[PDB]
């Protein structure tokens, strides 16, 4: 009954995308004063599945001057990897204990933007190869500090299995210990799922709709439902990691009450990020980062290095 | 900037200096890994639309090559479970390792890419290349010496020869022709390798003084055409008039101490019996001879015309004096009295 | 730059390049005469800080 | 003067001549790839009785500005078919 | 030996094969010397873990990172032969 | 196989 | 691998009732490539930038080395961290030195 | 290249073209004098015979004519064969 | 049994056969990521889980990107295809064919982390190495 | 070659002739090619003719060469001296000289193709040991 274990593990968390995305237009509405969606709810609530409606049932071309078999084969990457990134996740318990979750959440996370590059090149048009290309830098450009603070956060928990950071949360939480890192994994994690102030795979007003322009009902559906998988995820990953909770193991279900509140708390945030700040523009994209970001990751690096053998604090 | 030239051309000494220090196989490979990632940009000081594509000929064999060790190697260690450089245990791996060696030194049939590449390049870069590139490939043949499949080794060894020989005879420009002259010796090198690798070091030894010797003469003179070296008889009239005999050194004539190689192969090869294969081999040679001397008749021995804007050159003295250059001039003819040191080498 | 402007034959370097055009061409016999005749000259046999 | 002109418009000629199939080519023009290079000497039966000093080199400014954007891509297949008035009733 | 290795070897030889057919532009030449160097990875690695021969398994990683540098390498010298041409190795 | 050099056969899970 | 399958086979199963399905009438025009309105100039060819590999290149130079940086955790359980301790240092430092390098030859 | 390849490749273009009828060729006459042909042929078929020889004919030498015989004078002036 | 680390040898290699054979490099890419998944696959196998994910983080996840790089400096009007040439398609049938004719016929912790404490001289050529790497890069591409 | 090794002396001279076919054939193979290698045909039909071309002509000389030599080996009956051999040698230009339809390479083929092969002979009579 495994099977159904894994299908009570993919079925909400869609439900959990398309009500993600009326959140995200209530309450970037009402940053904007605005009222989101509503008129065909009662609260809007119905909204995301006429939406999604809207879309499957709309026609979905085939271009002309695009090679078909990378243009379907990419959404299907990238609805693919947004969800097997969510197995190893400890909730608490974790559906699969991996001995090293972590390091393939990053696996899954490199493999994420490939479609991405696939998504632009096969779509042959000029707005498609560009943005998908700056696309490409910004991520990967992220990814390497990405990994780098990771690591160093993850020196002290013990190892690299994922439920183990549970118990080395059982009271302090990892944050007050090494917040400065997890400002720099959550702006990461502010980029690399390409995000407000990060905005340039979608590009916009500055290359309109970016990669994702030539697709257009479903596999477009795809894509977007794809990206607010990245998004929560992240942010529940972010959750896990440095923020601990008590955790009673014969009324495990009181430990997720409280786990979908931490990490709720965070995808708002983006939203209300996003309500906040102009992006950036590729060049200083990535002249904070390597400028400005990296070497603190490295300097903050080696003191993590350093504090176990000095405090003679070895998890 | 010469301060980062230098930390090149020293981690490459080091990248070599490692092959030959290391047992273990895997610092071996780490050898000429090294040894390539600062080998190319060297390549590529001054920078030409040509150097580039030369550049592009030398790394995509030497990688080629690299790929084919590193897979013989671990064939090896499948069928016994080794590092240790020793003798191989699984003669479908041990072929291997020749031909990747055999990549590495450029003996023929592999050797396609020596000429052409020594065509890109500038004479320093060139000298560096036929000289200190040798070292690391022999440096592991010596070690695995033992067990190397002596038909294989031969074959290649005596290609070589030819090869050096019939493609030195066609071309005009030196660099070209000092190619298939380092690519002609390296038959020499390895052919006496299964036999006595003794043997092989002090040929070694000759040859790296011998093409120290033309390499420090051609820069002296900055000539690189058979023409452009033609005009130097008048300018500077003693430095063509040592190229000659440093061309007869390379030639063997048996006076000079190019001859002390050949003279102590035939010795080896003839105790092991094998009394056809020196003969063929050494009336070969004469065959790599032959252009030495046409290459000497353009320069020395005759006057080619000169042109008339050389004259206010002579007013002007040359500069930039490389001290070691005598002695390698040197070192590379009067020697031959001195065989008998060779067993210093053991 | 620099080290081009110092040791000037090599800023002389390409100009004797052999295309034997018979205007600026010599026949051996006249440069090997003149110049053993530019030896003759009393700053010319060595290099000048030896002479 | 006359004829000094008249070179001008040849070379002006060539130029769209040569430049014909690549204007098919580029902006999939399904006209016969002949039909066009006839239009264009059609075009140029158009004017070929002026026969004013400055007029026609005025002619050649005003011709050169044509081939000049379909050479940059400037127009389009709708602006550059039009000339061959094919709706029209007869 | 099991047919496993066998297999990879294979795929080796393959993986050599088709860099020296060798054909148009070269950049397919630094992918198959790629999957060459993967092969070999592989390969590796399969052992280290048979024979529970410990410190090897600091080997195939350090393996990677070379060979995974000098193709880093080798996309510059691409990079060049791109610059002047829009590569080919015609 | 005869092929190259043997290669024993049967499943991989026997080593 | 359960798990792999019942993730693709879903995306797959998207698709195909993403395709077949509005079963409606596709045109040439309606087709061609989208171009902000006028037709493209030209089928994409050549964004060169050498600007793209001069950092890119470092990227896969920096994530090799990260590849090194993983052992970490469970090596600093090893028994003898002094004789660990440099090189846990120590290829920080180059890191940050092949930057610093890169850093100011502009 | 002799000469008579420039002048068999000459007319072998002006026979591939359509206002020179086979009838009406003819080397040595004059090429309007005779040839009913527009005077924007000229320019045409020149600009094709040099598409062949493949050198730009400045418009000088389309000044030239007189005989096409004259302008294979000029190509061999060109070839200088 | 399932053999299933085997067959996944065996799309492993047919992965080398539309891979070696050299249509384009960006489908070559695909080659490699195909090749790639299936290669970590099979050392996961043997549970040497951590250099699996090395390889399918590592090298998938930053090679092939890079290469998704180079063609958008290579590329040229009308990549191929497979299907797109009688070589290069007969290429992959002439892989299929031999491939199908041979089908016709934890530790791991500790050993990893040895590379630092008890292997000290591996770091120090390696640092030594690909920082100089850095520097090549520099004097090629300036 | 160990195939073609065990004449014996020159007994039945069709299974010997068909070993050297055979090598002729295999050595005829190589040459084709590098010879396809390294000087690109263009057209690969006119590539199966240059193949096909060195292959039947090796293959030949091969032929000839066995046959003459162990038909003198039965005749003359010596038959173990190198000249019994030589003539093979001088025979097999002959054939080389056909296919060139020259007089001359036909000429030189003869002589020094012979020499080679009485040098073979002389040697296995001789444990000369090459490499």
């Amino acid at each position: 009954m495994f099977m159904i274990n894994i299908l009570s593990l993919i079925i909400p968390i869609l439900l959990a995308v398309a009500f993600l995305t009326l959140v995200e237009r209530k309450v970037l509405g009402y940053m904007q004063l605005r009222k989101g969606p509503n008129v065909v709810g009662p609260y809007g609530l119905l909204q995301p599945i006429a939406d999604a409606l809207k879309l499957f049932t709309k026609e979905p071309l085939r271009p002309a001057t695009s090679s078909i078999s990378m243009f379907i084969i990419a959404p299907i990457l990238a609805l693919s990897l947004a969800l097997t990134m969510w197995v190893p996740l400890p909730m608490p318990y974790p559906l699969i204990n991996m001995n090293l979750g972590v390091l393939f959440m990053l696996a899954m996370s490199s493999l994420a933007v490939y479609s991405i590059l696939w998504s632009g090149w096969a779509s042959n048009s000029k707005y498609a190869l560009i943005g998908a290309l700056r696309a490409v830098a910004q991520t990967i450009s992220y990814e390497v500090t990405l990994a780098i603070i990771l690591l160093s956060v993850l020196l002290m928990n013990g190892s690299y299995t994922l439920s183990t950071l549970i118990t080395t949360q059982e009271h302090i939480w990892m944050i007050f210990t090494s917040w400065p890192l997890a400002m720099m994994w959550f702006i990461s994690t502010l980029a690399e799922t390409n995000r407000a102030p990060f905005d340039l795979t979608e590009g916009e007003s500055e290359l309109v709709s970016g990669f994702n322009v030539e697709y257009a009902a479903g596999p477009f559906a795809m894509f977007f439902m794809a990206e607010y998988a990245n998004i929560i995820m992240m942010n529940a990953f972010t959750a896990i990691l440095f923020l601990g909770a008590s955790h009673d193991p014969h009324t495990p279900e009181l430990y997720t009450i409280n786990f979908v509140l931490k990490t709720l708390a965070l995808t708002i945030t983006f939203l209300w990020i996003r309500a906040s700040y102009p992006r950036f523009r590729y060049d200083q994209l990535m002249h904070l980062l390597w400028k400005s970001f990296l070497p603190l990751t490295l300097a903050l690096c080696m003191w993590h290095i350093s504090l176990p053998i000095m405090t003679a604090s070895i998890p | 900037n010469p301060i980062i030239y230098t930390t090149l051309i020293m981690t490459v000494m080091s990248g070599t200096m490692l092959v030959m220090i290391s047992s273990h196989w895997l610092l071996i490979w780490i050898g000429f890994e090294m040894n390539l990632l600062a080998m190319i940009p060297v390549l590529m000081k001054n920078f030409n639309p040509r150097a580039t594509e030369a550049a592009t000929k030398y790394f995509l064999t030497q990688a080629t090559a690299s790929m084919m060790l590193m897979m013989a190697i671990i064939i090896n260690l499948l069928y016994s479970g080794q590092w240790t450089i020793t003798k191989m245990f699984n003669p479908v791996a041990m072929t291997m390792m020749t031909m990747a060696l055999a990549m590495k030194l450029g003996l023929s049939p592999f050797h396609f890419w020596v000429p052409e590449v020594t065509q890109g390049i500038s004479l320093q870069a060139g000298l560096l290349l036929l000289t200190w590139q040798k070292l690391a490939p022999l440096s592991v043949l010596c070690q695995i010496s033992q067990s190397i499949n002596p038909n294989l080794m031969l074959t290649m060894a005596m290609l070589s020869i030819l090869i050096g020989g019939w493609g030195g005879l066609n071309q005009t420009q030196l660099r070209k022709i000092m190619a298939y002259s380092s690519i002609a010796h390296m038959g020499w090198m390895t052919a006496v390798l299964p036999y006595n690798t003794t043997m092989t070091i002090l040929n070694l030894l000759i040859y790296i003084t011998m093409t120290l010797a033309m390499f420090m003469l051609l820069i002296h003179s900055s000539a690189t055409t058979t023409l452009s070296l033609s005009h130097t008889w008048n300018k500077m009239p003693v430095i063509t008039s040592l190229m000659m005999v440093t061309l007869l050194s390379m030639g063997g004539l048996p006076p000079l101490s190019g001859f002390m190689p050949k003279w102590m192969i035939i010795q080896e090869m003839t105790k092991n019996e094998s009394i056809i294969m020196p003969t063929l081999m050494a009336m070969t040679a004469l065959l790599n001879l032959y252009f030495y001397m046409r290459l000497a008749y353009s320069s020395s021995l005759t006057m080619f015309p000169s042109t008339n804007n050389m004259k206010m050159k002579w007013q002007f003295e040359h500069t930039k004096q490389m001290k070691l250059l005598p002695t390698m001039i040197v070192l590379s003819t009067l020697v031959l009295p001195m065989t008998p040191a060779l067993s210093s080498l053991n | 730059l620099r080290m081009l402007v110092q040791n000037k034959l090599e800023v002389l370097n390409y100009t004797t390049i052999p295309v034997y055009l018979p205007e600026i061409t010599i026949g051996a016999h006249q440069s090997d005469r003149v110049f053993q005749k530019f030896t003759e000259l009393p700053g010319r046999k060595y290099s000048p800080g030896y002479n | 003067d006359m004829n000094e002109a008249k070179r001008r418009v040849r070379e002006l000629y060539r130029a769209w001549y040569r430049e014909v199939p690549n204007t098919v080519h580029l902006f999939q023009l399904d006209i016969s790839v002949k039909q066009g290079r006839d239009k264009v000497r059609e075009m140029f039966m158009k004017n070929a009785h002026v026969t004013d000093p400055r007029v026609v080199d005025l002619l050649v400014i005003k011709g050169k500005m044509e081939l000049e954007e379909t050479i940059n891509v400037w127009k389009q297949r709708t602006h550059i078919m039009r000339f061959f008035h094919e709706t029209e009733a007869p | 030996m099991p047919l496993v290795y066998m297999n990879i070897i294979m795929a080796f030889a393959i993986a050599l094969a088709g860099l020296l057919m060798y054909r148009s532009h070269l950049m397919s030449s630094l992918l198959c010397l790629e999957g060459m160097m993967l092969s070999l990875f592989i390969m590796s690695t399969l052992i280290i873990l048979n024979t529970h021969f410990t410190l090897a398994n600091m080997m195939p990683i350090i393996l990677l990172v070379f060979a995974a540098c000098e193709a880093a390498l080798g996309l510059s010298l691409l990079v060049m032969v791109s610059n002047t041409y829009g590569t080919d190795y015609v | 196989v005869e092929i190259i050099f043997k290669f024993n056969g049967l499943g991989d899970w026997v080593i | 691998m359960l798990t792999l399958l019942t993730n693709v086979t879903l995306a797959s199963l998207l698709v195909l009732i993403a395709f077949w399905l509005p079963q409606l009438n596709a045109y040439s025009e309606k087709t061609s490539p989208y171009e902000c309105g006028f037709d493209p100039m030209g089928s994409a060819r050549l964004p060169f930038s050498m600007k793209f590999f001069l950092v890119a290149i470092t990227f896969l130079l920096f994530d090799l080395e990260i590849a090194l940086l993983l052992p970490l955790p469970w090596a600093s359980q090893t028994n003898n961290l002094k004789t660990m301790l440099t090189m846990a240092l120590f290829l920080l430092i180059l890191l940050a030195a092949s930057l610093a390098y890169e850093w100011t030859q502009k | 290249l002799t000469l008579e390849a420039i002048k068999d490749r000459v007319l072998y273009v002006l026979k591939l073209y359509d206002k020179i009828d086979p009838e009406k060729l003819s080397v040595n006459s004059h090429f309007m004098k005779d040839l009913g042909l527009d005077s924007l042929d000229q320019v045409e078929i020149i600009m094709a015979m040099e598409d062949e020889f493949g050198f730009e004919i400045p418009d000088i030498d389309a000044e030239k004519l007189m005989c096409p015989q004259e302008i294979v004078d000029y190509i061999a002036d060109k070839k200088d064969v | 049994t399932m053999y299933i680390a085997f067959i996944l040898s065996t799309i492993f290699v047919i992965g080398f056969v539309g891979f070696s054979s050299k249509p384009s490099p960006i489908y070559g890419g695909l080659g490699l990521i195909v090749s790639g998944g299936v290669g970590c696959g099979i050392v996961l196998n043997f549970g040497g889980s951590f250099l699996g994910l090395m390889v399918f983080l590592i090298y998938l996840g930053g090679m092939l990107v890079v290469f998704g790089y180079t063609t958008a400096m290579a590329t040229e009007m009308y990549p191929e295809v497979w299907v797109s040439n009688k070589t290069v398609f007969g290429a992959f049938v002439s892989g299929l064919m031999m491939e199908f004719c041979m089908v016709y016929y934890s530790e791991e912790a500790m050993g990893i982390a040895a590379l630092y404490s008890y292997g000290t001289w591996l770091v120090i050529v390696t640092g030594w190495s690909l920082l100089i790497g850095v520097v090549v890069i520099m004097e090629i591409t300036r | 070659l160990h195939k073609y090794s065990d004449i014996p002396e020159g007994t039945e001279c069709h299974r010997k002739a068909y070993a050297s076919t055979s090598i002729g054939g295999a050595t005829g193979l190589i040459v084709s090619a590098y010879s396809i290698a390294l000087k690109p045909p263009a057209s690969f039909l006119e590539g199966v003719a240059r193949t096909g071309r060195y292959t039947f002509t090796s293959a030949a000389i091969g032929a000839i060469f066995g046959l003459t030599s162990c038909i003198s080996a039965q005749v003359r009956e010596k038959p173990d001296d190198p000249l019994n051999y030589f003539i093979g040698g001088c025979a097999g230009g002959l054939t080389l000289g056909a296919r060139t339809r020259s007089y001359g390479i036909g000429a030189a083929a003869c002589a020094y193709m012979g020499l080679t092969a009485a040098l073979v002979k002389m040697g296995q009579l001789e444990g000369w040991q090459v490499f």
